[PDB]
């Protein structure tokens, strides 16, 4: 855990740098949100991985995160919650909780970015349980989302596919954001992968494949700038306000 | 379960892989990957994390940029 | 995909089995069944689009299906209309018995019947169809195949240039572009600098002025890996290669081109340059939002539209209002493209000539129009994209449009002051100069002197407070006046009177008039003065922050409409945050057309509009509005001078006028730094101190003092009963002396009442019987004081309380002493059509007799007592 | 549930010398007619044309205003 | 000490004035008022309303007929003078509070748009029963708060009425505490078990009436010491607390063995419904409740149509005018006869008269409805009805004509796929692929060899299994479906 003061300082810094973007996206949302009967249960993943110790995506990440928090703070036709993860889980802000700059500073205070694993399926299960909790303690038809934030640190995807099935069965969405290095030439499109072929005895036929090919999600975006997820989520909420 | 470990490969004369994400393995079965990248299927030496310049539990730190060259 | 064709032959083996297909639309899907319906030797594919029906449109897809009909078909079910989905699950019952009582038609399951269905799934949405999984239950699920090589193969059966764009324009991403580029590479090997260059120019055309993006750059990069003398009134050298591209598209192919972009910057001159350079073309203004869908072609004999002639012969068309038009009519128009120049007909019903040199053309609305939205995606793959080159980093392009005028001097004066404005903080200034020439081309009222420059600084200089409200903008107007000469509410001395004819400078065309400043403060008073100064002029104030056409238009009958087509002007207030649904209706009614539409109704022999802004969120359609002004807000001495004109007949008290007048205004400064709040428009005015003034000339208060005995109603009791309310006393004792007095005195008579200052009469011969007997309160005598103050000065009242302590109790007490009747009206769902307008009664007989009965009662009471 | 675009009809029977619309049956006030309104601040916010115009008065709850006589003339 | 609340109510009506009545769901809020009219004598003359928003918002106060006037109900209630009851007013339209503010206005007043104004005569009284925006309603009404207690009245309420208990007081509370506890987690799994209609101790009083018939299946005795009957009336005693529901079966592990002991278990599945309907009609009115779809329900429609009496149904979604005279209403005859009646797909077009019909067949007096025409009390032989798969495995394959030793894994394929159909299909095309459409489609699959040439079914199932799970594969899972095509072999 960090000091609250430097976390709040960098929080206010990112809050300032994103001010124009949160303002213009928020007023764009205000133009459309009006025609309640149904609402949103939104939550975000906040990694604490070694991937955040590399490639300096923490800058763009924390900018986008304070941006979306400040944006969703102002609409208030539904709930907003916060949970972080390394390979562990930790809530920082519930749906009925009310958000402050101090809360965002605290949320940034808890990271160290020192891991070697990521329990994204445990994260899925915990988020699923808490969205079930939300839908229980909220009456009665309202949609939910978790947004997954990491470059991709996984030991399996076949569990995660049927997890996505069971999650889609709950009127919940799971939106991976393909986090990619901004200071690195490295990219997910260049990320290869090993394929052990034990029917052909493994080693003599190790095929070269992609992380993308086994990628269990369906809704995802590679990003090299902060604006992309904001404008895409703008499209998402525009689709909702078109429907509702 | 054993953790997935991402390695990059850059020869002693500044070669290049981008990196690749296999499962957990030791420091022996990688010459096969090297020689299929070469398309020559040759013994090679290794070095990385110069830490103290390591060539499975030697491979336990995390990213890795593996050095290598024919011995 | 012929795999799916054989699987569909396998699907047709069993009849009375509802089928359904899902997958990409227009990706070979319907073409397969249309290719099949002749191969099977059965009747032809019927198809009917259902996103809205009336059940004589549907009644007839089924009426066809009888008597060896083919069978029913649906093109799209994802956005099917919810009005008709219950008698369609009736059809999913194979044991149905279909007796429709509209025409009393009885029907059973037909032999030749097949409920064909077609649908697109959701995209990035979390479940989007209007179809239920229970309605899905009796439906044979299918998925549609898709091969990548198909784009190579259509050009393989015959060479073309839209065979490139047959599925390539949909890119509008990166991986899609690369894969379609690989298809175009395999195309490039197939029967090249000719169509390589042509598709390169087409790629460069899709983003000519759509955006400054480098998508065209990466496109031509990966293509390098894959590697005129017209005549018109205007040359438009920018459009030279543009018209070369247009001629080549018209020439190499029948490829219809679709314009989208900024009008008056290439959209208009090109149509003239074309029709001058060549004939054969029906160049015409053809709009379709409300026009009939047959009369656009002509129908009943058989009439002839404009488009029927362009279908008959042409090299060009010009249809307008097309993004704001009906998609169903325009997909019926899908055959005038590469398919034969021929469409649906009934009753002329002959096939019409087709020429591959024909190139159907239309244009979409300017970027500011709300109707430019609702773009059809079906019409952005079957066409060619082209954007109007906008003017940026040029000031000679305006010079041609300024030179066309009789007086060439606008070319000298407009650009210099335009540049000084741009120096003080450009194509929007070109739009303003475009408005200015129209302002001046309208100007012939004087001798037509060199006063155009004196005029055009108001619209440009004075209107700068919108984009940047700043204390130095007056000096910016002064500097613009210096460059101008270089290029060369009450009748009251303050600039509020200058503002009056300053507005009349704008009364040239005047569709709207937008305004800024703290509204109602001199603003509404100015128009009230206008109504007084000119006779025969009605106006009606109209708020709008949450509203509806029914509070504005009625079922026909409404105040805005009763005012429209009857007067010449309507006031408006508080358009800070309007509906954005009625705003469509506002921009629809009276641009210069008059007749409204969404339902329609004729208007405008003469009628004007006013408006305001409360300093945010506002659309560009609000910025679209043709006229903009900033008002001159008041100045402290200006208010003193209208007051000193009105009141000083007895004791002007101008020093005390100043003190009370600064009190209510300084309280606004004190308010906006959190002096507590009980309401949203919690501000102050002149009207407060004017009411103070009006009571200060009370005829006979029954006292020789009323100085500091009006701070109980206008500063004090408006604000909540709280410790902060003492701080208002602190403030107004920091400006004025102190005085305190007797807190209560109520005692009454049979003739006169008397409450702490004020007396009032009570009518004998009647009072209203009030059960739940009342008595005065030792507290709250201060409130019945102000109530009697109001109904003696005739001011309406509002009271605010926590639902106890007596709000209706107050009035009901006093109206037992002196009162006539009271008619309470509790507002719990009512609306403008209920607040005043009673409903309608079928008979209306004994209801009416209550009036004469009650009248006889109330008169017989007084006469018998007399 | 009065929906402030209703009360705009009452802009013509207000502090301004009034006249109401309603063919020709047009009416103006009677020379004893006056008008009164009530509200609760949890809804509140009536209109800027009826709070900086007209007159507004607060009324706190009763038993924080009252005097012992006012309490005593009530069953309390 | 309910009578404390009853004396409280007697105090509030001591001065004839309105009152609000509030409490947790199902404390028998109607119980106190249904008891009151016995004392004060207005049950044959009360006016009562379940709630009117989809059958009425203005007809209660009335409307003309083009060529006569028709005075509404509530207008007559006021003018002739009598009680009026509103049920769950918080659910009412705000239009209906706008009129009730006038009844809480001085003169106790009502005013139509007829020129009249109607004053309450001396026998008026308004009463509310509740489970917002009109504060004068919250201001003038006297709240009274009901609560029927735990752990002492639950034995008492029976102990003086049907005094047969030596194993129920340990069991009633055990059922109630846990059914109320599982009620928290059954809604946590709201997928199809959903928002269960709340439990009332009135259902435990139905179970008193259910313990009457087990003693009709036994004889009067201080203790029946029968294990199986104490165990059969363990499962059934726990079952009347439930109804048709989503059927996940979490409570099925708890339900049979719920006191200390138990174990789980043409018409095979219908047998359970065919016996439960017998249990419910055997315990006749005031209760019936069904949420099972009418599709699977029609076997019972045919059953009771040939048991000893007949029946019918009427659609309620469409506007029906045969309820009364227009020529007399045809529904007046089935009540006049002993013929029963179901209602297809309840939508509440008219159900005011029907809620009076609910509690007729019972010992006190209760009139069905009046006309103006054949008023009537009831029929003593009558029972209304209401409308909105693991033993049929053999019955589903029994669809086949036969004439051949078929492998019974034709339906093993069905469940083997259906297990995956809500587990793993790679987010099929965007959405839940299916977990309820596939058995109906499985019987549909047998229908495809009908309307098909004479050709063997062994060749068909492997062509037709492809045709069944075609889009289900989605070309992302086409080898696990290849095994689905192998099981036919």
């Amino acid at each position: 855990e960090r000091s609250l003061e430097e976390s709040r300082e960098l929080w206010h810094k990112s809050e300032i740098s994103t001010a124009d973007l949160v303002s213009r996206l928020g007023e764009q949302l205000r133009l459309i949100l009006e025609p309640s009967k149904r609402q949103y249960q939104i939550m975000i993943a906040l990694d604490d991985s070694k991937s955040m110790s590399e490639s300096k995506c923490v800058k763009l990440a924390f900018d986008s995160l304070c941006l979306v928090s400040k944006t969703l703070t102002q609409l208030e036709a539904g709930g907003l919650s916060i949970v972080k993860f390394g390979e562990n889980i930790k809530e920082v802000h519930s749906f009925d909780q009310q958000f402050s700059n101090e809360s965002g500073a605290r949320a940034f205070q808890w990271f160290g970015f020192q891991e070697t694993k990521t329990d994204v399926k445990k994260l899925v299960a915990e988020s699923t349980k808490i969205f079930e909790r939300a839908r229980a303690m909220v009456h009665n038809d309202q949609w939910q989302l978790e947004i997954v934030i990491s470059d991709g640190i996984c030991e399996d995807h076949e569990t995660i596919q049927k997890l996505v099935r069971r999650a889609r069965e709950n009127k919940i969405m799971l939106v991976f954001v393909i986090i990619d290095g901004i200071t690195s030439n490295e990219s997910i499109l260049d990320m290869s992968q090993v394929n052990y072929i034990p029917d052909q005895y493994g080693n003599p036929q190790l095929k070269i494949t992609k992380y993308l090919d086994t990628f269990p999600f369906e809704f995802y975006v590679v990003v090299h700038d902060i604006s992309e997820l904001p404008e895409m989520l703008s499209l998402i909420l525009r689709q909702y306000f078109t429907d509702l | 379960d054993l953790p997935n470990v991402s390695i990059k490969f850059q020869a002693l004369d500044t070669g290049d892989n981008a990196l690749r994400v296999p499962g957990a393995i030791s420091e022996k079965q990688l010459e096969e990957l090297l020689n299929q990248l070469n398309g020559t299927s040759v013994p090679y030496t290794f070095s990385c994390t110069i830490k103290a310049s390591d060539p499975y539990s030697s491979l336990i730190k995390p990213q890795i940029t593996l050095l290598y060259t024919p011995r | 995909v012929e795999k799916n064709m054989m699987n569909l032959v396998r699907a047709t083996s069993g009849k009375r089995f509802p089928v359904l297909i899902q997958g990409p639309t227009s990706s070979g899907k319907t073409s397969m069944i249309k290719y099949l319906a002749d191969i099977t030797g059965h009747k032809f594919v019927r198809i009917n689009n259902h996103e809205h029906t009336d059940l004589q449109e549907y009644l007839g897809v089924l009426v066809e299906a009888l008597r060896k009909g083919y069978w029913i078909v649906l093109d799209e079910l994802n956005l099917a209309p919810t009005d008709v989905l219950e008698a369609l699950n009736r059809l999913l019952d194979d044991n149905r018995e279909l007796f429709i009582p509209e025409t009393q038609e009885v029907v059973h399951p037909h032999p030749d019947f097949l409920l064909f269905a077609t649908q697109n799934p959701p995209g990035i949405y979390g479940g989007r169809k209007i179809l239920s999984r229970a309605f899905r239950n009796r439906f044979l699920e299918l998925h549609f195949d898709d091969i990548p090589q198909d784009e190579l193969e259509i050009i393989l059966r015959e060479r073309c240039q839209i065979a490139p764009s047959y599925a390539k324009k949909i890119v509008e991403r990166l991986f899609e572009q690369k894969n379609s580029f690989a298809t175009l590479r395999d195309l490039f090997r197939w029967a090249v600098g000719y169509e390589q260059l042509a598709a390169s120019g087409y790629m460069l055309l899709a983003e000519r002025c759509r955006t400054p993006q480098e998508k065209v750059t990466v496109k031509k990069t990966l293509e390098k890996v894959m590697k005129l003398e017209a005549i018109g009134s205007v040359t438009w050298t920018k459009g030279m290669r543009r018209l070369s591209v247009l001629v080549s598209s018209c020439l190499k192919n029948k490829e219809p081109v679709l314009l989208v972009g900024e009008t008056g910057c290439g959209k208009t001159t090109i149509c003239q340059l074309l029709a001058q350079f060549m004939g054969r073309e029906l160049i015409t203004l053809n709009a379709h939002q409300n026009t009939e869908t047959g009369d656009i072609l002509g129908a009943q004999e058989w009439s002839d539209g404009p488009l029927i002639q362009a279908m008959r012969t042409g090299n060009f068309f010009l249809l307008d209002e097309i993004s704001l038009a009906d998609d169903s009519v325009l997909e019926r128009l899908n055959s005038v493209l590469e398919p034969e120049r021929s469409l649906l007909l009934a009753e002329s019903d002959s096939l019409v000539t087709a020429s591959e040199n024909f190139q159907f053309f239309a244009t979409m609305n300017p970027g500011g129009d709300y109707g430019k939205k609702e773009l059809s995606p079906a019409l952005r793959n079957r066409f060619t994209e082209i954007w109007v080159p906008s003017m940026e980093d040029f000031n000679d392009v305006n010079m041609i449009v300024s030179s066309r005028l009789l007086e060439d001097l606008k070319d000298l004066a407009n650009p210099i002051v335009k540049f000084s404005e741009w120096f003080g903080k450009n194509a929007t200034s070109g739009v303003i100069s475009l408005r200015d020439i129209l302002a001046w081309v309208e100007f012939i009222n004087k001798v037509f002197p060199k006063i155009q420059n004196k005029s055009t600084a108001l619209i440009q200089g004075a209107s700068m407070v919108f984009i940047d409200a700043l204390g130095t903008n007056n000096t910016a107007y002064l500097a613009e006046n210096e460059n101008d000469l270089k290029s060369l509410f009450n009748l009251t001395a303050p600039t509020t009177a200058s503002n009056l004819v300053r507005v009349v400078r704008a009364m040239q065309v005047h569709k709207p008039i937008l305004l800024e400043g703290s509204p109602g403060v001199g603003k509404t008073s100015l128009i009230t003065a206008l109504a007084n100064i000119t006779g025969n002029k009605l106006t009606r104030i109209n708020l709008s922050e949450q509203t509806d056409l029914v509070d504005l238009f009625g079922a026909h009958d409404a105040p805005f409409l009763r005012a429209m087509k009857k007067g010449e002007w309507v006031l408006l207030d508080e358009m800070n945050l309007a509906s954005q649904s009625v705003l469509e209706g506002l921009n629809a009614c009276l641009d210069h057309r008059g007749e409204a539409y969404i339902i329609s109704f004729s208007c405008h022999p003469n009628f004007l509009v006013f408006a305001a802004q409360n300093p945010k969120g506002l659309p560009k359609s609000f910025v679209n509005r043709f006229s903009v002004v900033f008002i001159d807000m008041l100045t402290s001495d200006d208010l003193l001078l209208i007051a000193k004109h009105l009141y000083p007949s007895i004791e002007p008290d101008i020093i005390a006028k100043m003190i009370k007048l600064m009190s209510t205004l300084e309280d606004q400064v004190c308010k906006r730094k959190l002096w507590g709040n009980s309401g949203s428009p919690w501000e102050f005015n002149l009207r407060d101190t004017l009411r103070w003034l009006k009571l200060l000339n009370q005829y006979s208060i029954c006292e020789d003092v009323d100085v500091f005995d009006f701070v109980d109603i206008i500063v004090k009791q408006r604000f909540r009963t709280i410790s902060d309310k003492n701080k208002a006393q602190l403030l107004i004792e920091d400006i004025f002396g102190k005085f305190s007095t007797k807190e209560n005195f109520f005692k009454l008579t049979e003739d006169y009442v008397q409450i702490n200052n004020e007396v009032a009469l009570r009518n004998p011969h009647y009072r209203y019987p009030i059960t739940q007997n009342l008595f005065p309160l030792e507290c709250n005598v201060a409130v019945y004081e102000s109530v009697l103050k109001a109904i003696n000065n005739n001011w309406p009242l509002v009271l605010v309380g926590p639902s106890n302590s007596g709000k209706t109790e107050t009035i009901r007490f006093l109206a037992s002493i002196l009162g006539p009747r009271v008619d309470v009206f509790s507002m719990n769902s009512d609306i403008d059509s209920m607040d005043i307008l009673g409903g309608y009664e079928q008979v209306d007989l004994t209801r009416q007799i209550s009036y004469i009965t009650e009248e006889l009662t109330n008169i017989v009471r007084e006469i018998i007592s007399m | 549930l009065c929906s402030p675009s209703v009360l705009d009809r009452l802009n013509s029977l207000l502090e301004i010398d009034g006249s109401l619309l309603i063919q020709p049956r047009v009416l103006k006030p009677h020379p004893n007619f006056r008008l009164f309104l009530t509200m609760d601040p949890k809804y509140g916010e009536l209109s800027r044309a009826m709070r900086n115009r007209g007159v507004e008065i607060y009324i706190d709850e009763l038993h924080s205003r009252s005097t012992a006589f006012d309490r005593l003339t009530l069953g309390f | 000490k309910t009578v404390s609340s009853l004396r409280q109510l007697g105090r509030k009506i001591q001065n004839s004035t309105p009152i609000m009545l509030i409490g947790k769901a199902g404390s028998g809020k109607t119980f106190l008022i249904n008891e009151l009219s016995k004392y004060m004598g207005c049950h044959d003359s009360i006016v009562k309303i379940h709630l009117g928003e989809q059958t009425d918002a203005k007809l209660l106060i009335g409307t003309y007929t083009s060529f006569e006037w028709r005075a509404g109900v509530l207008a007559t209630a006021v003018k002739e003078g009598r009680w009026v009851l509103i049920e769950d007013i918080d659910k009412a339209p705000t239009d209906v509070l706008s009129i009730l503010l006038s009844l809480l206005e001085k003169r106790e007043l009502t005013i139509p748009s007829r020129g009249e104004t109607v004053k309450a005569a001396n026998g008026f009284q308004l009463i509310s029963t509740v489970r917002n925006l009109n504060m004068i309603g919250m201001r003038i009404w006297n709240v009274i708060e009901l609560e029927e207690p735990s752990e002492e009245d639950l034995t008492h309420i029976l102990a003086q009425k049907f005094p047969i208990l030596t194993n129920l007081i340990p069991k009633l509370i055990d059922s109630y505490k846990n059914v109320k506890s599982i009620y928290m987690n059954t809604k946590f799994i709201s997928l199809n078990k959903g928002a269960h209609t709340r439990v009332v101790s009135v259902r435990d009083l139905i179970k008193l009436c259910e313990r009457l018939d087990i003693l009709f299946k036994n004889n009067g005795i201080n203790k029946p010491d029968q294990l199986i009957q104490s165990s059969v009336y363990d499962s059934i005693f726990s079952e009347a607390a439930d109804c048709f529901a989503g059927a996940i079966g979490e409570f099925k592990a708890l339900e049979p063995i719920i006191q200390a002991i138990g174990e789980s278990l043409f018409t095979n599945h219908s047998l359970r419904l065919m016996e439960q309907i017998s249990v419910c009609i055997q315990m006749t009115e005031p209760v019936l409740l069904v949420g099972e779809t009418g599709t699977g329900k029609t076997t019972v429609v045919q059953q009771l149509a040939k048991m000893l009496a007949k029946k019918l149904t009427v659609i309620n979604v469409s506007q029906q005018t045969e309820t009364g005279d227009l020529v007399e209403g045809s529904l007046v005859k089935t009540i006049r006869a002993g013929e029963w009646l179901l209602l297809d797909e309840v939508n509440l077009a008219t159900a005011d008269t029907l809620e009076s019909i609910s509690d007729l067949l019972t010992e006190p007096d209760s009139r069905s409805i009046l006309l103006s025409a054949e008023p009537i009390k009831a029929h003593p032989d009558f029972r209304i009805f209401a409308c909105m798969d693991i033993t049929d495995l053999l019955s589903i394959i029994d669809k086949y004509i036969g004439k051949y030793s078929v492998s019974d894994e034709w339906v093993g394929n069905d469940i083997a796929e259906l297990y995956l159909e809500a587990k793993k299909l790679s987010d099929n095309n965007t959405i839940v692929d299916g977990s309820n459409q596939k058995p109906h489609f499985s019987i549909r699959t047998l229908t495809r060899t009908l309307l098909y040439v004479t050709d063997i079914i062994h060749i068909y199932g492997l062509r037709r299994s492809l045709y069944d799970g075609f889009c289900m594969s989605f070309l992302t899972l086409l080898d696990q479906k290849s095994e689905a095509i192998l099981k036919p072999v």
